[PDB]
RNA sequence: ACCAGGAUGGCCUAGUGGUUAAGGCGUUGGACUUAAGAUCCAAUGGACAUGUGUCCGCGUCGGUUUUCGAACCCCA
RNA sequence: AGAUGGUGAACUAUGCCUGGGCAGGGCGAAGCCAGAGGAAACUCUGGUGGAGGUCCGUAGCGGUCCUGACGUGCGAAUCGGUCGUCCGACCUGGGUAUAGGGGCGAAAGACUAAUCGAACCAUCUAGUAGCUGGUUCCCUCCAAAGUUUCCCUCAGGAUA
RNA sequence: CUCAUCAGACCCCAGAAAAGGUGUUGGUUGAUAUAGACAGCAGGAUGGUGGCCAUGGAAGUCGGAAUCCGCUAAGGAGUG
RNA sequence: CAAGGUGAACAGCCUCUGGCAUGUUGGAACAAUGUAGGUAAGGGAAGUCGGCAAGCCGGAUCCGUAACUUCGGGAUAAGGAUUGGCUCUAAGGGCUGGCAGCCGACUUAGAACU
RNA sequence: AGGUAGCCAAAUGCCUCGUCAUCUAAUUAGUGACGCGCAUGAAUGGAUGAACGAGAUUCCCACUGUCCCUACCUACUAUC
RNA sequence: GCGACGUCGCUUUUUGAUCCUUCGAUGUCGGCUCUUCCUAUCAUUGUGAAGCAGAAUUCACCAAGCGUUGGAUUGUUCACCCACUAAUAGGGAACGUGAGCUGGGUUUAGACCGUCGUGAGACAGGUUAGUUUUACCCUACUGAUGAUGUGUUGUUGCCAUGGUAAUCCUGCUCAGUACGAGAGGAACCGCAGGUUCAGACAUUUGGUGUAUGUGCUUGGCUGAGGAGCCAAUGGGGCGAAGCUACCAUCUGUGGGAUUAUGACUGAACGCCUCUAAGUCAGAAUCCCGCCCAGGCGGAACGAUAGCGCCGGAG
RNA sequence: CUGGGUCGGGGUUUCGUACGUAGCAGAGCAGCUGCUGCGAUCUAUUGAAAGUCAGCCCUCGACACAAGGGUUUGU
């Protein structure tokens, strides 16, 4: 999934996965892109017509559809930050949001804008720790 | 010609008999090896599924995201009365495998475990064991007894004890009790008889067999479903919408040359009532019956140490389709095979326990006992009548 | 692959029955003009794609090579 | 297959005669009225008006897609939804006209009584077939050829 | 004669080659042998010479041309 | 030949007149697989040859309407807002003897409350 | 007569998935060009072009069980 | 690690060659689905060898246990590209699989263009529209009654046989350590999770919903209110139970003989030698366990109605 | 002297405050000399009403029922 040289000691558990291939995302972040559209997600080995699909935290591969033209017409890392499919936290507790929303990201892990809009997940935010610097709501 | 993509197949082919279940009770189909240096102790036990609930604990992993963090984990009630020892059963090591030598019952058998032994009941003139019981009556009749006894210490290699549930502390309509052969595991078979001897005709309760965060086996019937199709029953992809005969099959059952149909490809036919042993189901709670002391009904089941409550583990209205818990309990994590009401059988582990999951320490918090026929949102109805004041049933 | 052809001055084409190497353009030399084209007077050149057979004698006829172009390669 | 003589336009193709029928809406052609403007020519505005092989759409007429239902059917061509058109090269009853190498065709070799790249009926006719299929009791005795030559000969004959 | 952790087992005939084996069995040819061999265990490896020629220097000990003597049981102007 | 309601309507839906007995049988259960209908979280054509099928849209009022054009259209282009129930108000007529009296049909607009 | 005006890898171009641009993350598809056009071309009509089309394609918005990934309900069957 | 000039083979996942079977018919391309098999092994287990320092990559052996994906274009097989991944290996099963589907392409009849033909027409040249029938028989398969025998019946059982299952990856730690001039850069043991798969389950979340449960509402109808009904479930909001989803949750496991290989003692062959006699370690393999079924296969026990034991001839 | 079944009662739960009655609540309108009406809706009764096992739980309330019938089986 995130296979990166910066990682805490806890592995992530296992949450509903509600943007598969083909998903527009909101792009929540000062990079001028509006749209995320996913086009495989990091991580999945996968199983005959399957979808690779994301939840939060996990990282894509994402093109710009709609946004400023230097940021179109090519491929990104991206990281799911919100979603709307309701995914069970290990309290028990049923978590959803409202809009599917991801950030820009390189391979290291570092978004190309400065600022998130919205909330961020935990299970984002503690896995992508310069996501969760510029989250000004969490959770 | 080849297959292009490689797609794993679907379903196990070892349990690849789908038929519907021979028997009711789920069968011991091994009990644990006997190792002779252990004290003498039950192998396995037979209780019924009550329900289910859910539980707040704090988790003690180290290295995990979750350790001093509560979670709710989903649970299962199995309601296990303590069964009464009636007979004993020794069985002796043959080339052929492992021959029933010898079986002895005893001076008393319950009409519950009695009522097993036909098919009605009613028009029967109840007559078991009615000339076996002059055996314990006569000098001579223990002076064969006896000599059964010694018979079975010298030639048996195994023993078992016959076992029948307890019928009549349930809330269920079936009144004819459960037997069942438990291997006796512990020492040799001259006091591993002596103990199967002092506790016949006597009552075993669960705390006797099993104890808390152990993990045990669940021996079971699944659910029955009927007939079920290839889309049900082995799970295969859906033809699509366009499909002339049919879109709930599978398209093709086999090439010409093997030119018959194989055992691998998946029929329709019984889904469900699949006699089915899973493991390692960790015990998060043995929870004492309903207990009268001081002329006051002792109930307090679900009452914790982080919740000094005096709430029962039966949710508010009972359990949906099963009745109530009075007896002792065994709660399990997650979820076991069977309907509500269905026997169960709990065995003993065949595994060495090294493992951190295995070896986890539980303390409950909150055991959820909530309505579970609707959304009911109150653990206790005290709670209930707070939050509300006067109705007007009043 | 099969059939039918075609290879000649520097380029483009003639050429038999068997004896004659042809024409246009080009090249070259001299005139005209101040000079150059145009015009006038002239000159040379051909591996006749190769070897073989027929014949006195072949570019020419007849079989075999080596490069080329044209037509056909259909029913399942 | 071929020929001779007949019977069919109760289905359908087309002409003619005589009858019958086609809700409710949309757009809004020309003509017309008034107001305003202009030197005139005329031009803007608001109504009216009710045209059109005009649009949505009912009956009717048709039959696109589901390649849906059914497919020993309800049916030797039907059923469901969705659809094309629905004032005009429209739909339809009855009468009438054209007949088989002929008719009729807004033309698909379509239609011409479940039959059409030549209908149906009877006869010539037991048409011919080097080509398939079949060819009926027993015992006894003898016992092959697939080669030569010729042939519009090569799945057949004649000849040895 | 042959052991196969791929044995083999009868014309047609129903499955195999080049190449290879200190598997094992035979045979052929030539030596190196009781004027005492072959392993194996030790001991000597000599002076002329630390060679002209090259190469800074190479002295048997990178290279090419020199490849003789004697005391000898022996030692190549030296296999590493 | 062709009643009432709703409605633009001979639409569809319900009802009166008149008709009938569910379309060549009944009973019991509610398995698969069908045929005919529905709903589906998150995603939104990644399915498939192909958005096939299904779904979105829909009536009316008030706006608003592009390129193009044979100047007729395109055009219900596209895109918006409103819509219930109730209680009012205003305006739109006729007959008799710039006025009075007597009546009466449906609309349309505006407003308040809910 | 040697194909003019035009048009083009067209429903007409073998080579061919032609070359460039554009559309996409990626396009043997689409559109716009280019023309050497196997084998375009002028009433065997060429080029255009509003309106119209149950005609053939491409992209976008919206919408959805088409799919990820299936599940449940109802009617008539099947069943007895 | 290769390997010219030459030479020996294998295989039938290529095209040919041939015409033996089928022309009183064996449904002709692809894809979807689903099962199984092969190994010429891409990955993963165990290994040996490199011009193997580490990392990465080659070559080879036992090895087919388990995997080998999501897409744009094309009807495509093939191809090519994007992206993920441990890897995105190759094949067979009448070039598996049409009473399984689909019908995009071939390959009927309609029609257009180019070329060819005087013409009717032709084109492994393009283009568009074009009916996919039947199982209730026998077997096989999946489930479901039972059948012979133990006298009859019932309880508890055993297991002969048959099936069989788990997989792979990431993060933390080791460790910026070993290794390396540096650049770079491991592994064993542990710990937490995840993927694919399997078996379940519904406490919770989500779905369904004709409890036709309870409100709301349109048109109509019962004179009106109330109560209802009809509109082939009138529509809609919420909805108990029950079913149900990696769309919620739970569980997934031990040995033995060994292969490749590395070795020990040790001759052959007075040395040496993993082998000849003998012996050891040895793995996603194999076999068993676990798990699923339970034999025209046994066992123990219960109770046995005119029947069971004990003491005449036929 | 016990059992299940049916009804009733509780519990749970589902939706969301039933009919009737009252209100100087109600945009307003009408008729009378403050009253009487119409009036969607609102407020209280009233977390009311209604449903709730048919495959939810508990009653010890009420009622009847339950000691039956057929067919075979012998070592
Ligand atoms: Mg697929
Ligand atoms: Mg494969
Ligand atoms: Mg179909
Ligand atoms: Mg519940
Ligand atoms: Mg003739
Ligand atoms: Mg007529
Ligand atoms: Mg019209
Ligand atoms: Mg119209
Ligand atoms: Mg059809
Ligand atoms: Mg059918
Ligand atoms: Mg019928
Ligand atoms: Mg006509
Ligand atoms: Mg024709
Ligand atoms: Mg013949
Ligand atoms: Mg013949
Ligand atoms: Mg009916
Ligand atoms: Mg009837
Ligand atoms: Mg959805
Ligand atoms: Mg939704
Ligand atoms: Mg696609
Ligand atoms: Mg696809
Ligand atoms: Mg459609
Ligand atoms: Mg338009
Ligand atoms: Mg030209
Ligand atoms: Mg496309
Ligand atoms: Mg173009
Ligand atoms: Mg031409
Ligand atoms: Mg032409
Ligand atoms: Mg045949
Ligand atoms: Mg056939
Ligand atoms: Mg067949
Ligand atoms: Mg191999
Ligand atoms: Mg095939
Ligand atoms: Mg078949
Ligand atoms: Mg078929
Ligand atoms: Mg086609
Ligand atoms: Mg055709
Ligand atoms: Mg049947
Ligand atoms: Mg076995
Ligand atoms: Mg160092
Ligand atoms: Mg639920
Ligand atoms: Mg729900
Ligand atoms: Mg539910
Ligand atoms: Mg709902
Ligand atoms: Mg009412
Ligand atoms: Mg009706
Ligand atoms: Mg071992
Ligand atoms: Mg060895
Ligand atoms: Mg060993």
């Amino acid at each position: 999934s995130k296979r990166g040289r910066g990682g805490s000691s806890g592995a992530k558990f296992r949450i509903s996965l509600g943007l598969p291939v083909g998903a527009v995302i909101n792009c929540a972040d000062n990079t001028g892109a509006k749209n995320l559209y996913i086009i495989s997600v990091k991580g999945i080995k996968g199983r005959l017509n399957r979808l690779p699909a994301a939840g939060v935290g996990d990282m894509v591969m994402a093109t710009v559809k709609k946004g400023k033209p230097e940021l179109r017409k090519k491929v990104h890392p991206a990281v799911v930050i919100r979603q709307r499919k309701s995914y069970r936290r290990k309290d028990g507790v049923f978590l959803y949001f409202e809009d599917n929303a991801g950030v820009i990201v390189n391979n290291k892990g570092e978004m190309k804008g400065s600022a998130i809009t919205g909330p961020v997940a935990k299970e984002c935010a503690d896995l992508w720790p310069r996501i969760a610097s510029n989250a000004g709501s969490i959770a | 010609s080849h297959r292009k993509f490689s797609a794993p197949r679907h379903g196990s082919l070892g349990f690849l008999p789908r038929k519907r279940s021979s028997r009711h009770r789920g069968k011991v189909k091994s009990f644990p090896k006997d190792d002779p240096s252990k004290p003498v102790h039950l192998t396995a036990f037979l209780g019924y599924k009550a329900g289910m609930t859910h539980i707040v604990r704090e988790v003690d992993r180290p290295g995990s995201k979750v350790n001093k963090k509560e979670v709710v984990e989903a649970v299962t009630i199995v309601e296990t009365p303590p069964m009464v020892v009636v007979g004993i059963v020794g069985y002796v090591e043959t080339p052929r495998g492992l021959r029933t030598f010898k079986t002895v019952f005893a001076e008393h058998i319950s009409d519950e475990c009695k009522r097993r032994f036909y098919k009605n009941w009613h028009k029967s003139k109840k007559k078991a064991f009615t000339k076996y019981c002059k055996k314990w009556q006569d000098d001579a009749g223990k002076r064969q007894l006896d000599k059964d006894f010694s018979s079975m210490k010298k030639y048996c290699q195994v023993i078992r004890v016959l076992a029948h549930t307890q019928m009549r502390l349930l809330p269920l309509r079936q009144k004819k009790a459960h037997l069942m052969e438990i291997q006796v595991n512990g020492g040799t078979v001259a006091e591993k008889l002596d103990w199967a001897r002092e506790r016949l005709e006597q009552q075993v309760p669960v705390s006797q067999v099993f104890g808390q965060d152990e993990m045990i086996d669940v021996i079971g019937v699944t659910k029955g479903k009927g007939y079920k199709g290839v889309t049900s029953r082995w799970h295969t992809k859906k033809l699509p919408r366009k499909t002339h005969r049919g879109l709930r099959k599978v398209a093709c059952i086999g090439a010409w040359h093997p030119a018959r149909v194989a055992f691998s490809v998946a029929r329709a036919g019984q889904k469900g009532y699949h006699h089915r042993t899973e493991i390692n189901k960790k015990i998060y709670k043995i929870g004492q019956g309903y207990l009268i002391k001081d002329g006051k009904l002792i109930k307090n089941n679900a009452s914790t140490d982080y919740d000094l409550s005096d709430k029962s583990i039966n949710p508010l209205g009972g359990f949906v389709h099963y009745g109530e818990v009075t007896n002792d309990f065994v709660m399990l994590k997650g979820c076991v095979v069977g309907t509500k009401k269905r026997v169960l059988t709990l065995r003993k582990s065949l595994l060495v326990q090294t493992k951190r999951r295995a070896l986890e320490k539980i303390d409950l918090k909150f055991i959820d006992t909530t309505s579970k026929f609707g959304h009911g949102r109150f653990q206790t109805v005290e709670e209930k009548k707070a939050f509300m004041g006067p109705l007007k049933k009043d």
